[PDB]
């Protein structure tokens, strides 16, 4: 490889050309925010539950940002499910539902951000940054809405009109594209089980699992949006994620401290 | 299946590398587009072309990830849209931004016969990882929009006659056989370069409305006009949506 | 009195709780709106409905003030506007944002026969204190706009026949008598729930143009059409603007 | 009361229902920026007067932000009165005049902000925040335009087309909705008098007064936009305001120090 | 030379000091504009007038540089545009922002017969140094746009009959002789006040399309109408673009 | 002079009146960011060259911002030249090309900004500020796109459709209008020579020169956009500029330290 060979391919071939694709893969790898952790605060699993769930997590965020740089993305939750149901019954496409769901994640970011405002932590928006570098350097944390920006360009699922890339995917992709050191999903269960613990009696807790093992166990679509597992296997920077129960006091703090609470899901 | 939001819409994607040829290609295309305005309701979307290769060269040299390169490339498609729209301004045509395309296309096509936008989708820093080259590019964005709208068609205007079995400008040009018709699934099972994004084939697999997309040579006046009337003058790609 | 900016405009406010019924209510309403497009120049404004009650539930549990809840509710009305506009997209109808409604409505209604916007006013963190529930909601915003424009009318499309003496779906449903006609001042002197914002009655007291607002049942096809022709098919609210 | 009883009312009743209204009133009360002070710098009374008035207040802002978190909103002044006169003579409605007046308050915020830029203090905009939490945490102050965002949805006065909610109301409502600890109006008189001190010989200074007492004295429309007095009586967080003379050196500094310069107007 | 983007466009710049006269001047002008809508495709641009002098007074007293004063003045021209557009709203006319004028004027003039914008150019903090007074003001911005578009004309609507040899309202009013016709180069070589920006003469020297600009008295009904038909009712300024 | 005489002229005369122009010239002169240095990073000369040029300058920016407040504007480079060639061949006007060139300078600002994000340095945008005061106070640096905002209102050159005010002019005007203490152009040559050093054998290096001397030597259009030289002669605040070679390690650092590397061009 060389810069000249890569630039020659880049000028003379289609971007679909395997030779170009392979030369581009040898490029150096810059991590934009390598010291930051992305955390997703679930909409249905946390913010929809109101004060009993949100206030302890606010306290943890405030305590954590002393020693940890945090990008805190919000899920959407039951109001997005309602919008999806109205729009799906009208026959509207996934690209229309994608924008409806984003508004709900924005509401949740605004609510969480207003509880954090007096600690200096802003809500930031965009399909990328602007306000992120300065806020991370000065107050060590920002809040963002977790939904991807695809809008009408959302890729539909194989079946149905529910957007397949929602706030798990949105937060994961940001962690991946910023080259963050860690991705923590904050939900309302201790982690992954062998079956849905809300609808099954004797599901067994899984501390650690690979994406391939999850698929073989029929857990492709369980505690994470299933497309996130495929994104994870393709990722360059974030090759494992941790799922923790934000309803347990101090669980986020302990996860940020390196404690293996919850489930660690690995790309391989 | 979902309803068709704009069933009367015709979407036309202009290759960035067609625009790169400058006036020699753009002026005939502009005159052909002018004549099409009274015949169709057009969303014209521009790809990126060679300038995006240059910013990929710089960005990759700087180590930047694929979520950083995607909006850098989308910018070049946007610039091509501003150029093309300026050429059709006296016919009432303007460039419109992505949020406007996404949410207000109906009122804009009520005001005027055609608008121009960027064919790239706004995946930006949420582009998928895997390749260091942004996968969801101009063909893919144009198809996502056209299918989401339930448009009457998507025509891809290329600098070659259509899809061949090899790059007809590449090292293996001598083996390159023209494909008058193919399916997205057949193309997806091949390895080798194409004139359309590989991701285009993936979104065709999940498409809900568009049954076929024709790739035609915009360097041959009249092929776009014939294609918009369903005449077979390039490569037809069957998406695998089944007709009624 | 102030001039009428858009004297030929008809403003129609669609209740958020009508939208909440989904396709069963929205599809007939969309077909009725389609048939009205050639008859009137329409600004269609959507309320918020049940999702705003949920975000009030969460927001109040978190302690948030009324200036925080107001834009959270306005978001749901905006989402209802995007949904309704998508259903009328093939007729040239799009959702337009508040700044566009405020400053560019005339050009948009020149481009197309109707546009959709959010009925909530952008009071946002400058909502008035007093109640923990945002007072200036969808009815109030729609009336403020309609009267500011000097529009030919404002019709409020409800999930009930009009205003009753009690909530016709509430604990006292049995005592609820239909009011075919009332005045804003008479309604304001009553205590008890209404299907319209209490703040609507206050802005009616200072209104400059709109003399009457009809509340009609959007669940009965044809009532909106009849109301826009001045036929009395719901509750007429006299604002206390006097005619010439 | 309970969350469940409130949520049941919220689902099943109109928001106009008195029972719902009463249950919502029992909700907890979160103050978003409880340590901040909102200050309004008058347009006609201060900024229109140019350097002799503005430069000393810039010095006070710079000195004050060491020990005080400040949100500094600007009034509009004579250019807004000119726009109101042109638009009123054309018959334009209050909602149109509201936007015209906002542009003037924006001009004043930009001028004041450029004098403060080298001290790190930004101009921020919006019907709420975004840039406020981070700026308050880092440089202890922000400048904003004082006009409310109501635009064409401005409620008209009972008579005439002048918007009744202007920059006094805009700044007050922000103080109230952020739950700030203090609201200081910076004008060009020492405080409230029993009559307009510019047009009356022997008006008497009033150090402290309630809104009800002001109305009984015929001072409803005097040194503050009269709608502000009604907003004040409805407020949850800011139940008194202080009016001070910004033309007196150090008056803002002393007010921020707890000195009772000027007039304190109380909701009750 | 560059192509003409909007060759059928007529640009009309309304002096800020005309607007400053209020209804007595604005109502006749609005009625004349109303009657012109079916005859021309109009971009109407407003200057700033006396309020910009006040903000210059305050800003200069505060020491602010010319890049700070320029957008403060542009704001007043914007406010004049909102006022004038509101008066023509019932004819379908709205104010449009600078980015919309720059990139989407063609679609807006397809939707409606005229739009209003701010005549000031967005030089903002990149205004040129030299004078403490922003040099690129309403006349200059309107001409830059009109010439960039290749518009059919630019008419400047003043509160005086045209250009005189001295300020006809100033200390030397008695010596002031009316100039029915002049060239930009002749005006540029004079010292003394003009009713048009000095920078207007500089951009006329580099103009590519507009051959003449007429300054007419908007206080005399009918002069704008006659000027837009090429009748000589004010001062013609020859730009030094040569005809074919 | 006096404020009253100036305000009287401002009300009663055209702004073209020489007497008004002269009274305005006597106004006090406020510098908005007097301690800041504006630096332009060339597009063709630096950023287009990729890592070997950009990474050392990133290191210098990071080290410099400890003791220096920096506004770092980006040039455009070869992609803008390509856009200009396509648009010029179509007959499009300078005002259309101006916007095309700005997009390229924006791309370069985004690339540079992402290399600086982990050091807290943001990309900021606008025909002025917003984010500049806070970022300068907190992280001592910001990145911005260098192209002026003139868009379709770009003044054309006397001949041809290439916009004459590009990123040299954009950065210079910002330095001038903010009253910055220093303007450094970072290019790919040690400074000004008596002829183009890339196309001439024995050009002689010029450490220091005035704009008038440059014009007399036929160097009007050499290492800086020629309109910048005229802007420089009109400037109130920035009356000299320094051109340095950013490809020489530490050259920017040494220029910021007061070392006379490169060429100093003086207004007089
Ligand atoms: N095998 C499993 N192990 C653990 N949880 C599971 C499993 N299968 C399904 N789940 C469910 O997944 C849920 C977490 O996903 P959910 O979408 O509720 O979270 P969220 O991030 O809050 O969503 P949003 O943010 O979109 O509202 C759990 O509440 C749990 O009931
Ligand atoms: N199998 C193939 N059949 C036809 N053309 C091919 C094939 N493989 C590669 N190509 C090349 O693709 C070129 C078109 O390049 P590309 O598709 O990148 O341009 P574009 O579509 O104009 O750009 P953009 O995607 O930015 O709009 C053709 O000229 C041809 O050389
Ligand atoms: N006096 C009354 N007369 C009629 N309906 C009433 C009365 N009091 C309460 N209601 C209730 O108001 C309901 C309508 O609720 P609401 O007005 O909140 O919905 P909406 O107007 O669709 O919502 P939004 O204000 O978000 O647009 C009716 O179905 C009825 O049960
Ligand atoms: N009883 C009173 N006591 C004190 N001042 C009074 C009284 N009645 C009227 N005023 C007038 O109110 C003025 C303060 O209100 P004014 O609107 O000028 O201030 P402002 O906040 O600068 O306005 P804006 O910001 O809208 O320009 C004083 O200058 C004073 O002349
Ligand atoms: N040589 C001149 N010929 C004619 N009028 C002149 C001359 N010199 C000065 N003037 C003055 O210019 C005045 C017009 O002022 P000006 O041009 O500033 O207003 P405007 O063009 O309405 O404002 P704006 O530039 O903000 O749109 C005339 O009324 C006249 O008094
Ligand atoms: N007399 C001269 N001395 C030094 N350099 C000169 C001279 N004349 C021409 N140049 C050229 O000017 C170039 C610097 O200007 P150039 O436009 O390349 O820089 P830039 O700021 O990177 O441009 P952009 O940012 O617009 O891409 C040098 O690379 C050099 O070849
Ligand atoms: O971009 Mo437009 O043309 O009215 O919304
Ligand atoms: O929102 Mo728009 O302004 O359809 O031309
Ligand atoms: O500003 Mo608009 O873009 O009327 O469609
Ligand atoms: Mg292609
Ligand atoms: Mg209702
Ligand atoms: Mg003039
Ligand atoms: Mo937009
Ligand atoms: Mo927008
Ligand atoms: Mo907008
Ligand atoms: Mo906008
Ligand atoms: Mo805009
Ligand atoms: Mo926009």
């Amino acid at each position: 490889n060389s810069t000249a060979e890569l630039e020659e391919l880049l000028m003379q071939r289609s971007l679909t050309d395997p030779q170009l694709q392979a030369a581009a893969a040898a490029a150096a790898d810059f991590r934009i925010l390598p010291d930051a952790t992305v955390i997703k605060i679930g909409g249905q699993s946390v913010i929809d539950r109101g004060r009993a769930a949100v206030y302890p997590l606010v306290d943890e965020i405030v305590a954590a940002r002393k020693n940890h740089k945090l990008l805190i993305g919000t899920g959407a939750g039951t109001r997005a499910r309602h919008l999806y149901s109205i729009a799906a019954g009208l026959g509207l496409p996934a690209g229309v539902l994608a924008q409806l769901g984003s508004s709900v994640a924005d509401q949740n970011a605004a609510m969480l951000g207003q509880l954090l405002a007096k600690h200096g932590i802003p809500v930031v928006g965009g399909a990328g940054l602007s306000a992120v570098p300065l806020s991370l350097a000065e107050v060590n944390a920002v809040v963002f809405s977790g939904m991807p920006p695809y809008k009408l360009w959302m890729r539909p699922a194989a079946e149905g009109v529910i957007p397949p890339y929602r706030t798990d995917a949105g937060c994961f992709l940001l962690a991946e594209q910023f080259g963050c050191k860690q991705m923590i999903f904050v939900k309302d269960e201790d982690g992954l089980y062998t079956a849905n613990p809300k609808t099954s009696k004797d599901a067994t807790f899984i501390p650690r699992i690979s994406v391939d093992e999850m698929k073989a166990k029929g857990l492709h679509d369980s505690i994470l949006e299933f497309p996130v597992l495929d994104l994870l296997q393709s990722a360059q920077h974030v090759r494992e994620v941790q799922v923790v129960n934000g309803l347990v006091p101090g669980n986020l703090t302990r996860a940020l401290a390196g404690e293996h609470v919850g489930t660690i899901i690995t790309a391989s | 299946r979902p309803i068709r939001l704009l069933p009367w819409l015709q979407v036309v994607k202009i290759g960035g590398r067609v625009m790169d040829r400058g006036a020699d290609a753009i002026l005939p295309l502009v005159e052909e587009l002018r004549k099409l305005l009274p015949e169709h309701r057009l969303l014209i979307l521009t790809g990126a072309g060679v300038r995006a290769r240059h910013v990929f060269s710089v960005g990759l040299d700087l180590g930047l990830p694929v979520g950083s390169l995607a909006p850098l490339a989308a910018s070049e498609a946007g610039q091509n849209g501003h150029i093309l729209a300026a050429m059709l301004a006296s016919e009432g045509v303007s460039y419109v931004e992505h949020p406007t395309v996404a949410d207000q296309l109906a009122i804009h096509l009520s005001a005027t016969r055609a608008v121009v936008g960027s064919a790239f989708p706004p995946y930006a820093h949420h582009e998928f990882p895997g390749s260091r080259i942004p996968p969801h590019r101009a063909d893919t964005g144009a198809f996502l929009l056209a299918d989401a709208f339930g448009a009457a068609g998507l025509t891809i205007v290329e600098n070659v006659d259509g899809i061949y079995t090899a790059d007809p400008n590449g090292p293996d040009r001598g083996q390159a056989r023209f494909l008058p018709e193919t399916s997205a699934t057949d193309l997806a099972k091949s390895e080798g370069p194409l004139p359309v994004d590989r991701a285009l084939l993936d979104v065709m697999a999940t498409a809900r409305h568009i049954e076929r997309v024709q790739v035609v040579n915009g360097l041959v006046p009249g092929r776009l006009t014939a294609a918009l009337r369903g005449e077979h003058v390039g490569t037809l790609i069957r998406t695998g949506v089944r007709p009624a």
